[PDB]
């Protein structure tokens, strides 16, 4: 496996872009298992209308014409919160565009195309937060053939309570 | 968010009377900085370096933490090449993250550390009030 991304393994070094700016996805500083970790979350299930976009780097193809895409991220469920949240939801869209120019901050969305709705195999309940306990779902898609010389991923929040806290990218070398 | 700076070492006046209060609002970030040196000004065993802890006030007023679980960061690398080693707190009331803080309007809450460099003489701790 050659690995085209890897956000954990930047230690932090590593920031995407966020849409629209200052709302939405943040990134945010913890310690788990005895080491600091990073993730982007974002968690606005009680008010009107989240559309909250996290773009990756724009990323080198080389080779690869056939890319993994591996998830980890919590996801908390909607009847954990003590309004009730109405706006809540409890899965987030995953995206991806090619390029052959890296577009830098100028994210338009419409150049994206929607890979799947991600939903958690695993939600974290009320009772999670007393246990510390963290359910870490994971999940893989992959995408292909890609063609330009390069691509982006992205994440659409709309309004659900999500933390991501690995995104690899990978091909399979025979 | 408006964001609230904290210079977290032992040459910051603010600490002096172990009493450094701050008010944010909710969804405010605190961004605790950590000590932070140019490449030769300092010997490297005088560089202040801190384990950071949130912990209630029973904590805070002992100035020592009830258990290894309430590390927060570490302030760990003193001569970082680009620049300060930051704790970014976001003071938001919701988290998906089982072992991170929610932080609650008319609520306080407590920092202390423990040194590094480890002769502890002194207390640094802060605490933070969100406003309704």
């Amino acid at each position: 496996e050659v690995v085209l991304l890897d956000f954990a393994a930047a230690g932090g070094e590593l920031g995407w872009l966020t849409h629209p700016y200052g709302k939405g996805w943040d990134l945010m500083q913890n310690i788990m298992n005895d080491m600091p970790i990073y993730m982007y979350s974002v968690c606005n299930v009680m008010s009107g209308d989240q559309d909250n976009w996290l773009r990756t780097n724009w990323v080198y193809r080389g080779e690869a014409e056939r890319i993994f895409i591996e998830l980890k991220f919590t996801v908390r469920d909607c009847n954990s919160f003590p309004g009730g949240a109405s706006s809540c939801k409890e899965t987030f869209n995953l995206y991806y565009a090619e390029s052959d120019l890296d577009y830098g901050t100028n994210f338009q969305k419409r150049l994206f195309t929607k890979i799947d709705t991600i939903a958690p195999d695993e939600i974290t309940v009320s009772s999670d937060f007393e246990a510390r306990h963290v359910k870490l779902n994971v999940e893989e898609r992959s995408v292909g053939p890609l063609t330009r010389k390069g691509f982006y991923l992205a994440f659409q929040d709309i309004g659900a309570c999500v933390a991501l806290l690995s995104v690899r990218v990978y091909y399979k070398k025979c | 968010a408006d964001r609230h700076t904290v210079f977290w070492n032992s040459s910051n006046p603010k600490f002096r009377n172990e009493d450094y209060t701050i008010h944010v609002q909710l969804n405010d970030y605190v961004d605790i900085i950590c000590p932070h040196y140019e490449d030769h000004s300092v010997a490297d065993a005088a560089m202040e370096q801190y384990i950071l802890y949130l912990v209630e006030h029973e904590e805070y007023q002992l100035c020592q933490p009830q258990s290894k679980d309430q590390v927060r960061w570490q302030c760990n690398r003193p001569s970082a090449k680009h620049g300060p080693e930051k704790l970014s707190e976001k003071f938001q009331r919701f988290t998906p993250f089982t072992l991170g803080k929610e932080f609650k309007e008319g609520h306080s809450y407590y920092y202390i550390s423990k040194p590094i460099h480890q002769h502890e003489d002194r207390c640094l701790r802060l605490k933070v009030t969100v406003k309704i």
